């Protein structure tokens, strides 16, 4: 996260860290959407151009963490994965269309002050909140700059506005799709912030004024550099893909 | 249907340091 | 407002002249 700030303890209790088992390595962010399902980006699991093709046997998650340099006794929880599910029409070869994956925990996690699921959007919330200029919130342990420090100890948080699709489209020569949206400040708005390398798979959330619940509207997916003027971060559009999400959970919930 | 309500914030009637900036964007953004 | 895809179909073969997105 670039130009963010330290999270407060328990500020993002759905935050999940995805690790490679061996060698142990933090790969990606992720989010807790029930006591046994974790949402992340497909490219965190499958990206052939980088020779990446992880199965559930290769990975684990850590849940409830705030600071990644000390074990947080009686707070953090560690879980293996029973199965992973990648969107069947995920497009790694060009534009990361449908960059979404689900991971089933090997055993359900108990909720606590530090571990609690985020909501997925319903039709009402998506229609009401997914508007240009409305702000959401991105969290992660990724790079503090595009290019001494580099990686933060404590979870980073930044609030960023959703951007109009024509501005997103004009900002990049990549062919973008309706399954992604972009967010970030415009060059004339005099504020900054972005996700960056290592934040992918983490959540873009919004707080509903209608019921005071936090909803996950996006997944950190890609960008061109980080926090550049006239560039924006791109996020998987969670609600667009919710029928696939529900199909996997409904069919494989056991 | 407990989702999205944080034990250390919404359930305590406590706001975090920057969530008001999000709420304000529904009026100004 | 929901993504639709055919059960059988495939992701499009990328235009070799088109730039590709780099994941974060
Ligand atoms: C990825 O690996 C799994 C097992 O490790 C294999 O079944 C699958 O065919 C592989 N897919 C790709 C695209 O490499
Ligand atoms: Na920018």
């Amino acid at each position: 996260i670039v130009e963010g700030s330290d999270a407060e303890i328990g500020m993002s209790p759905w935050q999940v860290m995805l690790f490679r088992k061996s060698p142990q390595e933090l790969l990606c962010g992720a989010s807790l959407i029930s006591d046994r399902w974790v949402l992340t980006a497909a490219h965190c699991l499958l990206y052939p151009p980088w020779d990446k093709n992880f199965t559930e046997n290769d990975l684990l998650v850590r849940i409830g963490k705030h600071s990644r340099t000390r074990y947080e006794r009686n707070i953090e929880k560690i879980s293996m994965l029973e199965k992973i599910y990648i969107h069947p029409r995920y497009n790694w070869r060009e534009n990361l269309d449908r960059d979404i994956a689900l991971m089933k925990l090997k055993k359900p996690v108990a909720f606590s002050d530090y571990i609690h699921p985020v909501c997925l959007p319903d039709r009402e919330t998506a229609a009401s909140l997914l508007q240009a200029g409305y702000k959401g919130r991105v969290t992660g342990w990724g790079n503090l700059k595009e290019t001494g420090k580099g990686q933060p100890s404590v979870l980073q948080v930044v609030n960023l506005p959703i951007v109009e699709r024509p501005v997103c489209k004009d900002s990049t020569r990549i062919r973008i799709t309706d399954n992604m949206f972009c967010a970030g400040y415009k060059p004339d708005e005099g504020k900054r912030g972005d996700a960056c390398e290592g934040d992918s798979g983490g959540p873009f959330v919004m707080k509903s004024p209608f019921n005071n619940r936090w909803y996950q509207m996006g997944i950190v997916s890609w960008g061109e550099g980080c926090d550049r003027d006239g560039k924006y971060g791109f996020y998987t559009h969670v609600f667009r893909l919710k029928k696939w999400i529900q199909k996997v959970i409904d069919q494989f919930g056991e | 249907a407990d989702c999205g309500l944080r034990p250390l914030f919404e359930k305590k009637s406590l706001e975090d340091k920057t969530e008001r900036e999000l709420l304000e964007s529904y009026i100004d953004g | 407002d929901y993504d639709e895809y055919e059960e059988d179909g495939t992701t499009p073969t990328p235009d070799p002249t088109a730039p590709t997105a780099k994941p974060r």
